[PDB]
């Protein structure tokens, strides 16, 4: 389990 | 020119206590409709969105739109110099390198006035669309805080599982693993102690407890908190600032 | 199987707060009579003996005798996830790697359940009458040990029929506290023959972490043998600390 | 043979808690009129003057005058072992290396013995001040504590309509305005000419450790002399702080 | 004054 | 900072 950024969804 | 007068200055204080540890510099958008803030933390993992409606201020005035670059730690230091029942007045000119804060004490024998330097900060805004979430949980805010801080003793991440009968938080670590199960409530004393669930389809995601434990510093703002969840999209933790607006946290899931 | 259900989970919480800092791992002896624990600290200076009667549990079940090797620090962290009004249920299988804990939160509206890993530990293993026995408030004893810690390393406990005396000495001076005999605020003394011993305040301040367990504490003393600091766990049993004297 | 018995021992506790962080060793002057203390901190910026008159003690006795060299930190540690309702008795012999303290409770009697040191009286006049402010002590503490977050120094401006404290720093500047009121929540001013001076907030925040001694505090402001921050120890005496102004 | 162990007594 | 020794 890594961490996805917010920059991938909302941009 | 911009001048806002809030009798319940404690709100402002609490708002800054909820943000100063998560975001260091932020741009406050001042407009005819009110005060808005939207910033990502330095690591680009969570998004914070603050809304203070102009009708929640006792008196409100905004000639032109403003983008005040505020260092939130400094503004927090200044707001710590204000009593919880103080009437707080923000005032800034159209350019102004400074934001003026005025603390009026209930007595009326004491009046503080501070002047804070602002920053040249890019209004750089994300685009958050309005959506429908598969699962929405309304629960007491202190309960959510207690759950996150407890599971931090167990692991790094919490698995929030959302079904029609209730919400379950799960943690795992080298000393063991734990499960907290909150069920829907067939009435309590008051509304704020209830746990209500609005579900269209079941959800189950994993989030970092560190950021949630940052989010729960907004607990003194509301007795209740809601978690909005949908598969493969960030979680929304929302605290209502009664009559004024809201403070929202967006947390991206793990892998 | 072993299944114990205790409505006053606060007892369990307080007990582990009282043990976790003095001993890190301990072996829990589970039997039909209840749960016992007996462990020496790492430095071989003090001995801890916990007794929890099976009749003090709201429900109790024990098929065969058990020896659960528990890391007390981990169990303390897990019990931190339990409210003081929670109903706590311990449950462990006979050939178990793990101990299960169930926190039934007051309002049948919350149920936590944790699972703790165990270790291969294996057990360790008499009652006496003492020359001097002092019954005094527990918070008072805690206060005395903490205050004298500011004065010296060791406390001299002198026990006679007309009072109890704690004394300390250090480079800034010396101090003498005398408690005279006077229901839960009283100080009473049962004396067989006068005693006087010296103990390390460090270990007493370890012992006084059990203060939230009882409003009263008893000290049992005899020449040249360890001191007994006893806290009664109301309705359940007792927690005892044994401290070797300084000679 | 010196013996003083004070039923309100808490006073002694508070006094030493106000002093141990500012001065470590001080000389206690014991005389028929009472106990006096006068010491400068290690950095020689502020002056401490404590007065406890013999008539505030329930029992007082002083054969010979004494100059007790006391380490204030150690005496503070010893006084931490006394309850707030305890009756505290100080007692010292003439050729004594030690000062004896007795804490009487509720049948509990503690007795401590503290070692003294061989310690080697600045000229404090008696003046009249242009501006004297009587204000609540907790308010003054709160003001110094808050403005410390803004700057290093506080500018006290004293006029007939109130007292104003101001600070400035790299994040901005602040001004707090207290107006006179119409008893210990009151802000009153005795003014002969307007005053305005600058002081280090570090030392004022040391001074406010004496807050539990009195509900009110007085600030006497110079012209270009030290500020006097005075806390009245009701019925016993007073604790006075003298702080030199900042001329950069 | 040294420290005696517990292992001398109950051992 | 002016000292106290400069006053008395």
């Amino acid at each position: 389990r890594r961490q996805a950024s917010m920059t991938e969804f909302y941009h | 020119m911009f001048e806002a007068r809030l009798v319940q200055g404690s709100i402002l204080k609490k708002v800054l206590e909820a943000l100063k540890d998560l975001i260091n510099e932020a741009c406050w958008d001042i407009s005819s409709s009110g005060v808005n803030l939207q910033s990502m933390d330095s690591s680009h993992v969570s998004l914070v969105q603050l809304t203070l409606r102009s009708e929640g201020f006792d008196t409100y005035r905004c000639d032109r739109n403003l983008a005040m670059g505020v260092n939130l730690t400094s503004m927090s230091k200044i707001l710590k110099c204000a009593g919880n029942e103080d009437i707080i007045t923000l005032r800034a000119e159209d350019n102004a390198d400074t934001l003026a804060l005025v603390f009026e004490a209930p007595n009326q024998e004491k009046v503080s006035d501070y002047e804070m330097k602002l920053m040249d900060l890019d209004v750089e805004q994300l685009g958050i669309p309005e959506q429908e979430y598969s699962c929405v949980v309304k629960m007491p805010s202190g309960e959510f805080a207690r759950i996150c801080r407890d599971l931090s003793h167990i692991g790094d991440a919490v698995v929030i599982s959302c079904a029609k009968d209730g919400v379950k938080f799960s943690a795992s670590g080298e000393l063991g693993n734990g499960n907290i199960k909150l069920s829907q409530t067939s009435n309590v004393d008051k509304e704020e102690e209830a746990v209500t669930i609005e579900m269209n389809e079941p959800v189950q995601l994993t989030f970092a407890l560190r950021y949630l434990n940052f989010f729960t510093k907004a607990t003194p703002l509301s007795s209740t908190v809601t978690l909005s969840m949908s598969a493969d999209v960030p979680l929304v933790v929302e605290y209502k600032i009664a009559d004024m607006g809201h403070l929202k946290y967006y947390l991206a899931p793990k892998i």
